[PDB]
């Protein structure tokens, strides 16, 4: 069909942060990369002052500020995931604020294997070139000798193929890169002198070797010291010619360091953070000589405290540090000199909906509006977010453990949430907890006793009963050892009137790759106590469960089973359907069943009640990673696939021969730019366009998909083409290229979709421009016609 | 004798006994 | 692009890409798979001349190259478009965190270990908590993991090295396993139609984990042997292509114990494929279809004393109920 996608909530996860002088030479700015959004702040003695927030037609993969020789203020370089590079500049002409594009280009090469270590963008400290590591064995060099508006570049052959991290070195005669590469002999450190005239690499200043087997970070030490700091798994080494220092503090071996940032401009203090959310201070002791040569004396590491698991880290000024996080809330932390007992004291926290791994729409106030409850965060950042509309109101319920799945039960006036807590194998013999989480502070705990069947961390799965008003952990039922709860549904089955909490689990042992045994446990929670009302043991993993017309439709590995609810309150195997694919995604509408595995194998089944079994209708098998699926109507199916794409396939209309009706022809292709995890039929308003489907992403972005008539689609499509002419692209990136279906092998234009974000931006353009996009546009038409239809398109979120 | 099957090498002592085996190959 | 390629006018077996195959005799051609809409490009190259003084026997051989889907035939010539190899990126590359991008290359394994794959899973599929699926589910779609799982079962059949013997490229590893499994003609055709190597590896593992029983293709239900009895006596694996005195090719799977068979005649040693073993034709006890031969050791020191060699074309893998 024809669909319309609009961003209801901007991506909230921070993936990049830099400090510089972007707005003016006298301002200390803090730039934040939020996937497609770029936020500009100015650091004040009080905190952060918002300046400008722009939206790019790309996924910001690189973001670095730099000051070329002869520039009044800093310049910004951004490289998108689609290899759109651009150089930007802040312009404030009176009261108008505009981000202009100085240079722009697509630094993509048709040949080349994208390195497993991702895109790396480094700039020479003396601002001579922009080094890019996009593909293995190739080092793109964009010279910055001014007037390079098209961003012309040239590649240099890299003898080393597996490059972990690369940065430019300070205080050198010629541009010098420092990188860590992996070979059969292990991980090493090497340096190359870049010569832009000969367009080749030259022998670097120092060539050491055998660094830590898990060395993963290179830090360029400023001019006073020079050289590079190589942060590994358990050792921090300093390399600068013949001056080799290596400290292995036991405080850091406990976790892996994942972010670093320079504090003072001379590189004396460093701020490193690990996966567990701890903040460190790398103090490199110095020693000056009689001729003034400052030589590094020692390397110190001091644990400052605990932040909200840092993705990026940046020091602002006067103790204040911005902690950008993808897993949890970003925050501002003050670094006090005295221990409070933790030198880290919070200042201001910013909500982060991402990652959203499951959600549900509930109209608690019975007003048809609807509150969105989402499983957000992970590990100690696990939380429950309630989003209700007009602005967005967000309730943050911290769980301190990973929430996985969620569903709602109205009769019990509470939510059921599948979650997981990480305990550590203590020496006595059990599993001690890491921190008190939701599964540990419940009002009443219980364990499973079905009995139907040394130091490493192990997952502990619990079913949570969370009140719909106070969000209190009323119950916390712990599942069996080595049992992984995968499915959770709440419904009434058969003729029974009671509403049950049904959980599908899998018995996963590290030695057995494919699970051959699982459980479908039926619970009842209402009477204030959680007791088990019979369970059905299956021979595989229960990936998905749904309520199928009074019965229970489950997915056991490669089998879609239909269970009945007998008078004795037990599940009875009615009929089965065995597939060649693993039944991961299970969605139903009426008597139709939508099946899907992780590889975009779209299967369609229908329950034939006259016989009692299902029959396959159509299928569409195209190898590609698939993250979510949803039924639009009886002959249209939505899905999210690699890379950051949305797609719609339909049941063929010209069904004359049995070979055409057995195929789901793909009709919709769209590059969303986000990774959808959950699809939810619902709405956040209290209601033209048919259908309303919400989805949650890894970056926290929540969007909406709605269907359109062919007449309405062609109308908005022509308007979408004309809005592109009048709306400025931040990096001069073409919208159709940004929304073009992007995969590693194929690249196709966007079809069957309309970008609601672009359509809604029509109301923000000047009146003359409105009369320009309506020139020769008819369902002629006036500007006042479109202003009344786009305003209605805003009345859906 | 040369009344053996060329496909598997089964030795039959009659001309007819081998023609019956020839059917078991197709 | 497409190609104008000739057709092999006398081909019976379907050739897998990367499979060498002697042929029954009565520079790139097409070998169709008649059920009839698919095929594979084979390369007849052999000018082989073995040297036994005065007699230089000339053996002919073909090797599979590319897959294709037939468009139309014209007598024999065939215009056909080559089916591409669908190579997919890592499952976590979509959701890989930029901070974890640097810590994505893993040091190598001390080849002998079983606990190494535990840390391999924690690292490679760490960002699975950002998605709605567990760590172990993504391992079921990891080509490198699938290859080791297949290699584990193949080492139980053949007692040969684990190094360069098996290719590391998954698209080559998948095609290699397809030409080694003792599977019937329709299963080989079904694997050729598969585009993704990950799907091919997943199904080859499914065939090994489900289709344990091997039965007569003619009479369907008649268990001849199981996967447990499979072993390798010929240094070139448990199933190697042999040619009889008259030029018939037999992909003979060697098993320890086979059942439900009838022996025709007395043991003979003429042209025995396994030196020191007396072959005797074996037939199905229900439909009398030729399933293979029984080899008995002439001397008493040989080990094993008795074993069976079943031709691949006469077998049908089935899933026990
Ligand atoms: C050269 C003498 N010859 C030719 C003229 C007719 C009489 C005579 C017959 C007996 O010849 C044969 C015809 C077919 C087969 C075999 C010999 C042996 N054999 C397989 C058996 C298993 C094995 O281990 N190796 C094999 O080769 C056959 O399929
Ligand atoms: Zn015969
Ligand atoms: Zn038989």
């Amino acid at each position: 069909s024809y669909n319309y996608v609009v961003t209801a909530q901007k991506p909230t996860a921070v993936n990049g942060c830099v400090t510089g002088h972007f707005t003016s030479a006298e301002d200390l700015n803090l730039l934040i990369a939020k996937n497609t959004r770029l936020e500009i702040y100015v650091v004040t003695a009080e905190g952060l002052r918002p300046v400008k927030e722009v939206g790019m037609y790309g996924k910001i993969a690189v973001m670095e500020l730099f000051r070329p020789k002869g520039e009044s203020k800093d310049l910004l370089f951004i490289l998108t995931a689609k290899y759109n590079a651009c150089i930007l500049e802040y312009k404030q002409s009176g009261e108008s604020i505009d981000i202009i594009t100085r240079a722009h280009g697509n630094v993509q090469d048709r040949i080349g294997r994208p390195s497993e270590t991702g895109i790396i963008g480094i700039i020479d400290p003396e601002c001579r070139m922009i080094g890019l590591r996009l593909y293995d064995g190739l080092f793109k060099v964009i010279p910055l000798d001014r007037d390079n508006k098209e961003l012309k570049a040239f590649n240099i052959r890299l003898e080393e193929l597996h490059v972990i991290d690369v940065k430019f070195l300070y205080g050198c005669q010629a541009p010098t890169i420092c990188f860590v590469y992996q070979d059969p002999q292990g991980r090493h450190v090497k340096t190359y002198e870049v010569s832009l005239r000969e367009k080749e690499f030259n022998k670097g200043p120092w060539k050491q070797e055998n660094v830590e087997a898990e060395a993963s970070m290179v830090i360029a030490v400023p001019e006073p010291f020079g050289g590079a700091i190589i942060i590994g798994q358990e050792s921090i080494t300093y390399h600068n010619g013949d001056k080799y220092l290596a400290i292995a503090p036991p405080i850091i071996k406990q976790s892996t360091i994942v972010c670093h940032n320079r504090v003072d401009p001379n590189g004396s203090r460093y701020l490193l953070g690990d996966m567990e959310g701890r903040l460190f201070m790398l103090l490199l002791e110095k020693e000056e000589q009689m001729d003034g040569t400052v030589t590094l004396k020692d390397l110190r590491v001091e644990l400052l405290g605990e932040t909200s698991i840092a993705e990026c880290l940046t020091y602002l000024d006067n103790g204040v540090v911005f902690v950008g996080s993808r897993l949890g809330d970003s925050q501002l932390v003050k670094l006090n000199v005295d221990s409070n007992e933790s030198y880290v004291v919070a200042m201001e926290t910013f909500t982060n909906l991402g990652p959203i791994v499951d959600m549900c729409v509930v109209d608690l106030e019975r007003q048809g509006q609807g509150q969105l409850v989402t499983c957000s965060g992970a590990f100690k950042e696990g939380s429950l977010r309630i989003i209700r509309n007009q602005k967005l109101h967000i309730r943050t319920v911290p769980l301190y453990e990973s929430p996985r799945k969620i569903c709602y039960q109205e009769v019990s006036q509470c939510f059921g949430v599948l979650s997981s807590r990480i305990e550590v194998q203590d020496t006595s013999g059990g599993t001690t907890a890491l921190r008190p989480s939701a599964s540990t502070q419940a009002l009443s705990s219980s364990v499973s006793s079905s009995k139907l069947f040394f130091g490493e961390e192990v997952e502990v799965h619990n079913l949570l009963i969370i009140d719909q008003h106070t969000f209190e952990v009323l119950h916390a039922h712990q599942f069996l050892q080595n049992e992984y709860a995968l499915s959770l549904v709440s419904c009434k089955l058969g003729k029974d009137p009671n509403t049950y909490f049904i959980v599908g689990t899998a018995m996963v042992y590290p030695e057995e790759a494919e699970p051959k045994q699982g459980r479908i446990v039926v619970f009842q929670y209402s009477d204030g106590k959680l007791q088990t009302v019979a369970e059905k043991e299956v021979k595989g993993a229960v990936y998905s469960m749904v309520e199928f017309n009074g019965k229970l439709l489950a997915s056991i590995n490669s089998t879609v089973r239909l269970y009945e609810w007998t008078t004795e309150k037990e599940l009875r195997t009615e009929c089965n359907h065995y597939n060649n694919i693993m039944a991961l995604y299970l969605k139903t509408k009426g008597d139709f069943i939508l099946v899907g595995d992780l590889m975009r194998s779209v299967l369609l089944l229908a329950y034939k009640p006259m016989e009692g079994n299902f029959e396959e209708i159509a299928r569409d098998f195209n190898p590609n990673w698939m993250s979510a699926v949803e039924i639009l109507d009886d002959d249209n199916f939505l899905g999210a696939e690699n890379a950051f794409n949305l797609f719609v396939c339909q049941k063929d209309s010209a069904a004359t021969t049995d070979e055409e009706r057995q195929h789901l022809q793909e009709v919709g292709l769209f590059h969303l730019g986000e990774f959808v995890n959950v699809f939810c039929h619902g709405s956040l308003v209290m209601q033209p366009t048919q259908g309303s489907v919400l989805f949650g992403t890894v970056n926290g972005m929540i969007g909406l998909v709605t269907s359109l008539s062919e007449s309405w689609y062609n109308l908005l499509l022509d308007m979408q083409n004309r809005l592109n002419k009048v709306i400025k692209s931040v990096g001069k990136i073409e919208h159709s290229f940004w929304r073009s279906f992007h995969t590693e092998r194929k690249t196709e234009p966007a079809t069957g979709f309309i970008d609601g974000d672009l359509i809604e931006s029509f109301l923000d353009i000047s009146r003359p421009k409105m009369q320009e996009v309506v020139a020769n546009l008819q369902y002629e038409a006036t500007a006042d016609d479109l202003i009344k239809v786009v305003e209605e398109l805003t009345r859906i979120h | 004798s040369l009344t053996t099957c060329e496909v598997c090498g089964a030795c039959f002592e009659t001309r007819k006994g081998l023609s019956s085996h020839a059917r078991s190959h197709l | 692009s497409c190609q104008v390629i000739p057709v092999l006018p006398q081909v019976m077996m379907i050739l897998i890409p990367g499979q060498t195959l002697p042929l029954q005799l009565f520079r790139t051609f097409a070998v169709l798979a008649y059920s009839a809409q698919f095929g594979t490009t084979a390369e007849i190259y052999a000018y082989r001349e073995e040297q036994d003084f005065g007699i230089e026997i000339v053996k002919v051989k073909a090797i599979g190259r590319q897959r294709f889907k037939v468009l139309e035939l014209r007598t024999q010539q065939a215009k056909v478009q080559i089916l591409p190899e669908c190579v997919l990126p890592s499952t976590m590359s979509a959701v890989q965190l930029e901070s974890l991008n640097k810590c994505q290359i893993f040091p190598s394994k001390p080849v002998s270990s079983y606990k190494w794959w535990q840390k391999y899973q924690k690292r490679k599929f760490h960002c699975a908590n950002l998605t709605s699926w567990p760590r172990w589910l993504y391992s079921l779609y990891d080509a490198e993991t699938l290859m080791d799982r297949i290699k584990k079962q193949l080492r139980e059949w053949d007692e040969n090295l684990k190094d360069d013997s098996l290719p590391s490229n998954p698209i080559d590893f998948s095609y290699r396993v397809a030409a080694c499994l003792p599977i019937d003609d329709v299963l080989r055709i079904q694997l050729l139609k598969i585009g993704s190597a990950i799907q091919r590896l997943r199904c080859e593992l499914d065939i090994m984990n489900k289709c344990t029983s091997l039965c007569c293709k003619q009479c369907q239900e008649t268990e001849i042997t199981t996967k447990n009895e499979i072993f390798s006596l010929s240094l070139c694996g448990p199933m190697a292509a042999y040619v009889n005195p008259h030029g018939y090719v037999h992909e003979t799977l060697t098993v320890y114990k086979a059942c439900n068979l009838n022996l025709i005649g007395r043991p003979s040693t003429e042209h025995s494929w396994f030196p020191g073993y007396a072959w005797t034709v074996a037939q199905c006890k229900i439909c009398a279809s030729h399933i293979g031969w029984k080899f008995t050791a002439t001397k008493k020191d040989m080990s094993p004393q008795k074993f069976w060699g079943l031709t691949r074309s006469a077998l049908l893998p089935t899933i026990p109920d």
